[PDB]
């Protein structure tokens, strides 16, 4: 009964240097619906994030959009931290920004 | 084009930590303008959009009531269908339930729906009619001879393609100036090498309403049905859609294969080439 | 808007 999230990591907008954005992590495919879900900056938890309001698709499973206004930086590294049920340990997924 | 009105509840039970969790939304097509979080601080019904915002308080006291009564039966619900499933007080578990309409470009009825879920899985839907229920299994069966008896399906098809229609012709009248923008797709490919010889790429839809699209990865015009990875299509965050699809080829081989588009916002299939 | 009326499963 038991369904793991897909995690994607990503800007509202496509990312440019010193400019301000949102950095979005959005996860789906997943069940049951109690989830934790964390935006890192080098490895330290954000702490002014918001998430949208839990809903689902066509096949049950739930997705929820978590997000935080940030300006990119060269050296910074962001990532989202997700623990479920179906996670041996928490899931870390570092942003991709160049995809 | 079409329009749908859609609310989605969920409750989940929490043995021991107190009443189930509650989330309820309301879209008008992609476009979400109310929730219910029984963890908010409100509790009320809260708008989402600006152009629901202009209901009055006698509108907001009714869907707060009318949400509330149905958190209350879901949690009544939850220790019912414990028992049909014998299961036992101490598990979480999770109830499920969308109903809408969709209506034409001219405003009349197209379809009515309600479905419901009990952990993930179908339990029971109202059939395409609006007479009928379909029942996932016989413990399903025990609500569906209740809602049989109740005269239930009747009560709700007034609603389907009756009350559900007159709001969403209400509410696109008041969101004209949003609800029926068209975005397309903006698109582009990206490569990337992963070792000498083979390297990825990437087709990229950006910025669309509404959320459904297509893209798909041909190589000498065969469908690339496996091979491509595709990720969910995903929110921007400021009420456009974002999609990828990738495929991973040989060096020296990228310009046989294309990335194909399909959106209603697109008035030609799009055909990109690396 | 919601539907009202809340038959029990």
């Amino acid at each position: 009964i038991q369904r793991t999230p897909k995690i994607q990591v990503y800007s509202r907008h496509p990312a440019e240097n010193g400019k301000s954005n949102f950095l979005n992590c959005y996860v789906s495919g997943f069940h049951p619906s109690d989830i934790e879900v964390d935006l890192l900056k080098n490895g330290e938890r954000i702490e002014k994030v918001e998430h949208s309001d839990l809903s689902f698709s066509k096949d049950w499973s739930f997705y929820l959009l978590y997000y935080t206004e940030f300006t990119p930086t060269e050296k910074d590294e962001y990532a989202c931290r997700v623990n479920h049920v179906t996670l041996s340990q928490p899931k870390i997924v570092k942003w991709d920004r160049d995809m | 084009g079409s329009h749908s009105m859609r609310y989605f509840f969920t409750s989940v039970s929490r043995p021991g930590r107190g009443e189930p969790r509650f989330i309820a939304v309301g879209y008008v097509d992609d476009t979400q303008f109310v929730r219910f979080d029984s963890d908010a601080a409100s509790q009320r019904m809260e708008p989402r959009a600006p152009w629901i915002e202009q209901e009055g308080p006698e509108y907001w006291d009714q869907e707060t009531r009318n949400v509330k009564a149905q958190s209350q039966t879901d949690r009544v619900d939850l220790g019912t269908l414990r028992g049909y499933y014998n299961q036992s007080e101490a598990g979480s578990h999770t109830i499920q339930i969308m109903y809408g309409c969709d209506v034409g470009s001219d405003g009349r009825f197209l379809r009515g729906y309600r479905q419901d879920a009990y952990d993930g899985k179908d339990y029971i839907a109202l059939n395409e009619d609006l007479r009928s229920w379909t029942a996932a299994d016989m413990a399903a069966q025990i609500t569906k001879r209740k809602w049989e008896a109740a005269h239930e399906a009747e009560q709700l098809r007034a609603y389907l393609d009756g009350t559900c229609v007159e709001w969403l012709r209400r509410y696109l009248e008041n969101g004209k100036e949003t609800l029926q923008r068209t975005d397309p797709p903006k698109t582009h490919m990206t490569h990337h090498p992963i070792s000498d010889h083979e390297a990825t790429l990437r087709c990229w839809a950006l910025g669309f309403y509404p959320a459904e699209i297509t893209l798909t990865w041909q190589r000498d015009g065969e469908d690339q049905t496996q091979d491509t990875e595709l990720v969910e299509t995903r929110p921007a965050g400021d009420g456009t859609f974002q999609k990828w699809a990738a495929v991973v080829v040989p060096s020296g081989e990228e310009q046989r294969y294309t990335c194909h588009v399909q959106h209603e916002g697109l008035p030609k299939p799009l055909t990109l080439r690396w | 808007a919601l539907h009202g009326g809340w038959t029990t499963k």
